[PDB]
Order: C-alpha cells, then structure tokens, then sequence
C-alpha cells in the first residue's frame, strides 16, 4: 500500500533512531506454535502418502508423536488455567 | 463442515488404498487365466484428481420407489518378460505391490485414527 | 529411507527370475537344432546394471538387455542335413549345461536372499508404525 | 515404457510362431 | 600419491 | 524448540539407521552384479556430523509468493574386499548378511528407546 | 478370455 | 557398467 | 587394512591373465 | 557383552568360507600342470588365529594369511614337456584329496554351527528389548 | 538407590550370562584354530564377586568428575587331538543352550519384578 | 600364533 511504504520509511527512520508484556499474546504465541507443528506433521503425512522421494515414515511418525505431545502439554495448561480462573472467580468477596 | 474438509485427504486416501488392494488381488486371482493383463492405478495422478474434483429421481410423493441414478483410468501393467498364454501378469511385482499396498493402508489407518484421537482427546475434559 | 528397499528388492526379485527364465531356456534347448528361420538357437544370457538413476549411487539391479552370445557355434558334420553349408558342417548351440546348472542354483538362492530382506524390512516399518505405541 | 510400469494401452498378443512364413 | 585420504 | 532437541538424537540415529538399511539392501540386491563395489557408511562418525553441524542456509523468503529453497549427502565407503572374484563383485554376503542383521536389530532398539522418551513424556503429561 | 490354465496353454501349437 | 552375472564373467578369458 | 573394514578408495579391479 | 557376538560369529562365518575357498581351490588345480608363468600350482593353506582387538584374550577366528605348503612336489616323467627340468621331471601338485574334501565338509558343518549361534543371540536380542514391556 | 538393592541381583546376573554366552560362542567360533584352549567362567563364584568405587570429588563446575574403566578358567579337555584345540562340540553347545535359556529366565525374573513395582504404582 | 586348520595339522609329521 502506499500508507504501507509509509510505514516502511517509518520503521527504517525507527531503525535509524535507535542505532509491554501482555499474557493473550504468549497464549497466542504458544497456540499458533502448536498449530505450526500440527500443520508441519500433517503436510509431512500428506507428502508421504502421495510418493515424495525423500521422506522416511520413521521422521513422519516422530513428527505425528511430537504434535501430539504438544497438543496434550497445551491442553494440560488450558485445563490448569481454566481450573485456577474458576478458583479465583468463584470467591465471595 | 471442517471435520469433514480435515479428513478428507486421509480417508480419500485410505479408501483409494484398498481399491487398488481390491485390484492387486484380483490381479493376483487370475494369475494363471490365459489373456488377462495385469492392471493397476497410478495412486498419485487418481488421489490429486479425487480431491480436486448420479441423478437419483426426484421423490416429490411420499409413496414411490426411491430408485437409483448408478471412475478410476485403468493402466496396464508393462509386461516383463513375454508368456505364450499371453498372460502379462509378473507375479514378482504383483507381491512386492501388494506388500506395499497393505503397508500403506495400514499406515494410513495409523495417521487417520492419530488425528481423530488427538480431536477426541481435546474435547475430553 | 525404508520404503525404497521394497523397491530395491522388488528389482532384484524381478532381474533375478529374469536370469533364471534365460537359464532355463538355455538349459532346454541346448540339443535344438534350428530356429524358426532356420537359424541356430544362440545361447542369450542377461545383462545387470545398477538402478542408479532414481538414486545416486545406490540401487536394485535391472535387467538392460538380453545379450545373444557371439562366442562361435559348435559345429558338428552332417551333409544330408538341409541346414548344412558348403562344407557339411551344421550349427549347434554353444550351451555349457554346468554352467547353466550353476546360474540357475545362483538364481534361486539370490532370489531367496532378496526374500527374506523384503520381509525383515517389511516387519521393521510394520513395527515402526506403532512407534510411541 | 519400463518393464513394470504402467501404461495406457495393452501389450500386444503373444505368439511364437513354430516355422515363420 | 597412491590411496591418499 | 527444547521439545525437538530433546528428542533429535534418536530421531536422527533412526534415520541414519533407515538409510544404512537402504545401503545394506542395495549390496545384497546386487550381489550378482559384475564390477559391483560394495558400499557402506561409518555410523559414528556420521551421526556425530549430523549433530555437530545441523540438518544447508535457508534463503530469505521476503514476499510470501516469494519461493522457498528447494531440496539441495552421507559418505559412501567402499568396503575392503575379503577375497577376489573374477567379475570384479566386491560384495561379500557373509558380512552383508551379519551387518544387515545387526542393523536391523540396532533400528528395533532405536525405536524402542525413542518409544519409551515419548511414552514418558505422555505419562508426565496424563493428568 | 481365457482358456485352459497351464500345459494345454503354454505349449508351441500350429496355427488355425 | 555391470555384464553378465554369473557364468560368463566367472571363467578366463582372452583379452579383448 | 583389515579385509572387512571401510575405505575410502575403490579396490582396483581384479583381472586373471592366461599367462603373464 | 552380546553386540560383539555379532562380529565374532561374522568373523567366523568368513573364515570358514575362506578356508572353503581354499579348499575348493585346491581341488580344482589338483591336475594342473602350470599357472599363468612357469611355476606348478602350490596347494594353499588358510592360516586361523584369535582375533581380540581389546585385551581380554579370547574373540573370534580370524585368516591371518594363506600360504602355500612346502611339502615337496610330485615329480612326473615327461621329458617333451617343455616345462620338464634337466632330468625330464614335471613338477605336479601335492594336494590330498581326501584331505580337502573332509576340510570341505568340515568348513561347511562349522559354518552351519555359527549360523546357528546367531540365529539363537538374534532371537535372544530382540527378546531383550521387551523387557518389562 | 533403594531400588538398585533390590534389582542389584538380576541385572548382575544377567549381565554375567550375556558374558558367559559371549565366551562360549567365542570357543564355538575358534573350534579349528589349532593350539586354541576352551576358556569359561564358573558363574557362581563370579556372581558373588560382583554381587559382593569412590567417585572423585568435583569441587567446582570446570573440575572434571572420575572417569570410569571377570576371571577366565581353562575348560579341562575329554578327547587329545592332534593340533592342540580342546574344544568339545557337544559339552559346549549344551552349554551354550543352557546359558541361552538362564538369560531368558532372567529377563523373564527382572521384567516380572519391573513390572509389578510399576503396578504398584499405577492408580 | 593358532596354524592351518583342519587337514594339515591333523596329520602326524615330524616335528621341524
């Protein structure tokens, strides 16, 4: 966009210059990082099956058990998170 | 409608595998019928045109008979050596295919129920 | 890279019957004496070369050709036979039987071998599919 | 094409002719 | 050189 | 991620496992073959290149209709010969057989050990 | 489509 | 590359 | 070296001569 | 502890079959009147010894070398054989037949006992790894 | 480790038949070397040894910790043969079935163990 | 320093 070459030159004269902590954007961050990997062991799986030279089942099916250990490390946290959010919003004040 | 477009890939793929399983045995079946060539799929070329792409009558009444409205290129396996009953039917390649083919349903069994477990499992709480 | 060995021992299973279909058809017709036209049957044998050309330096074997051997054929003297030449000698496969015999025992046992490496690596990613249990 | 691959059209007939003509 | 590595 | 470093030895080693079953398959396949040298690759020494130095240079992908890389490598030994044969097959199947059996069973143990890391850690997470 | 699966098939005959 | 496996390539030859 | 070890430079070829 | 039996019982497997080698060497050439100069064919011998890489004394069997016997060779008289010496002598080879078809069946019966050695620490291997699971 | 005491005796003994079976295919595989002895262990008394050290001491991070680094009796020989081995075929394949046996039975002990201490756990 | 194995060392000859 031409505002967006704006703010090009913007953050180059920021640049120039130099030479906020908020927990949603962890939980975002942690939420997209196990949506990559999820997606990385699916486009694995997906190739494999259509006969890509260069792939190995023994690194698909690491790959597969890696997203799920993730998924389950997030679905621990979310579970624990939700459980202290309940305890702390049920007290009678 | 995302639970299906997610699986789609791997059930299509799963049921793209035991047709062709479906076609080695039969070519396995007739190994020794005189003039029967050996057939089979190409797996990629048939998988990436199903996830690319009848008229059953129109049952307006409550009371008639639903009816019916009722795809895959078969290729030809090239013949290794020739046999005088004319039957192109390699059965050295015909087992190797089979083996893999059997793998590679199984592996896709594998790969769909780690998915609708890990979809299952997020919902258990 | 597992899968590749299906392939790998698939070629070997195929090149290795090949080798000894050429055995057997040179064991059995060793005492032919014509051709269909009139030629003499020359011993064929097979050629290897490696599949190193979906690879790098790596492959199965495959068959290139089947070769007809050059070496001169015996002759033997028979001047009433109609196939004879000027000098009353006709033509006769140069089949050596032991060697025939030999080819197609290494046939079979390299056949074999092929086997069992097809079906220990086929139980190795079956068993690999349950990784993680 | 190769020997065990696949095609599109069926090998031909096979024959072994005793004497040729 | 012979089978110089 | 500490979740890929903790788990990349045995991922690797089975890999390298894999392909040196590859190797092993293709010098038994041909074991008939003329003027055939039987090939192999040193495993210590390849996986320990494989963790120093890193499974090379990505390039930038500025725009995303920018393409990405693509593809582009272990060292083939050749094995001492045993004893001579006239066509020139420096494949020896007693060794082949031995080596593709004790291959086979080191892949088995790298699987079962890279089964019992994930195993644990999915027990650690079971609430 | 077929015929007899075996010596009577893939055995040299004179042609009909 | 390869040749003939087995018996041709297994016994003396002339040079050529 | 040893007969069953690794190199890293092909065997040479082996050829049986008639008569040397 | 059970990882070196692999090499041992492969170090095994491949000096019997040099000494089979051997043998069936010596059978061959047991009529052989002269190699590719002027010299007769002296019979070969392997030569076994304990191959212990590390110190602890005992290991496999390894072919350090073969070697050619100096037992005296057999004299025949042709004296229009142009290899025949001053005396019209020929020499022949020694090989003992009976010697090295017993050696044959030996090499073959030992070789079949190290199969199975490996067959059984194979099986015994992969066992281990179920180990309490 | 408490559980170390108490699987001390399995993993020693096991650890010993895989040795022992190890020297007894050794003496398989040097049948024909001539002038070979018939080498083996006497399993219990080696078992009490093992059954029956001291780490150096790391005083700071750079300080490097210790680095860590059985007896062989003669099997008397049945029959004299002439290039000097004294390796029995019989005596030691039975011996070598045996000892193949011993160390599935001891798989079999330790796994049992392993696993019940597992299910005591398990809830 | 094990010798030849099998048939020449299993026959009787005086020692050299």
């Amino acid at each position: 966009a031409i505002q967006g070459i704006e703010g090009v030159i913007s953050q180059l004269q920021a640049t120039a210059m130099a030479a906020t902590v908020s927990f949603a954007g962890q939980l975002h961050a942690a939420l997209d990082r196990i949506s990559d990997r999820q997606a990385a062991a699916r486009v694995q799986a997906e190739k494999f099956t259509l006969g890509e030279p260069g792939i190995a089942l023994n690194d698909v099916m690491a790959d597969m058990q890696k997203a799920s250990v993730s998924m389950q490390m997030g679905i621990q946290v979310r579970n624990k998170l939700v459980a202290a959010y309940q305890e702390v919003m049920s007290m009678q004040v | 409608d995302r639970l299906d477009a997610a699986l789609r890939f791997q059930q299509e793929a799963l049921n793209l595998r035991a047709q062709r399983q479906e076609i080695l045995a039969a070519n396995i079946a007739n190994a020794d019928t005189p003039g029967y060539q050996a057939r089979d799929i190409d797996f990629a070329s048939e998988l990436k045109k199903v996830m690319v792409r009848g008229v059953a009558l129109t049952l307006t009444s409550s009371h008639h008979i639903p009816a019916q409205a009722v795809a895959v290129d078969l290729l030809y396996r090239v013949p290794d050596q020739p046999s005088l009953d004319g039957n192109t039917v390699d059965m050295d390649r015909e087992r190797t295919q089979f083996a893999d083919n059997s793998l590679k349903y199984q592996m896709g069994l594998t790969v769909l129920g780690s998915q609708l477990k890990g979809m299952m499992n997020v919902l258990q709480g | 890279a597992l899968l590749n060995i299906f392939d790998i021992a698939g070629s070997a299973l195929a090149a290795q019957s090949k080798r000894l279909n050429v055995a057997a058809s040179n064991l059995a017709n060793a005492d032919s004496v014509t051709g269909p036209d009139g030629q003499p049957y020359r011993a064929k044998q097979v050629v290897f070369q490696v599949d190193a050309a979906p690879g790098q330096a790596t492959g199965g074997v495959k068959v290139a050709s089947v070769i007809e051997s050059q070496a001169p054929e015996k002759l033997v003297y028979e001047p009433g036979n109609p196939l004879a030449d000027a000098n009353g000698y006709v033509k006769m496969p140069n089949v050596d039987v032991v060697g025939e015999m030999v080819n197609t025992m290494s046939a079979s046992r390299s056949y074999q071998a092929n086997i069992e490496v097809l079906n220990t690596v086929k139980s190795m990613m079956l068993k690999t599919l349950t990784l993680g249990q | 094409g190769v020997p065990g691959a696949l095609s599109n059209q069926p090998a031909p007939p096979n024959e072994a002719p005793i004497a040729t003509p | 050189a012979g089978p110089r590595s």
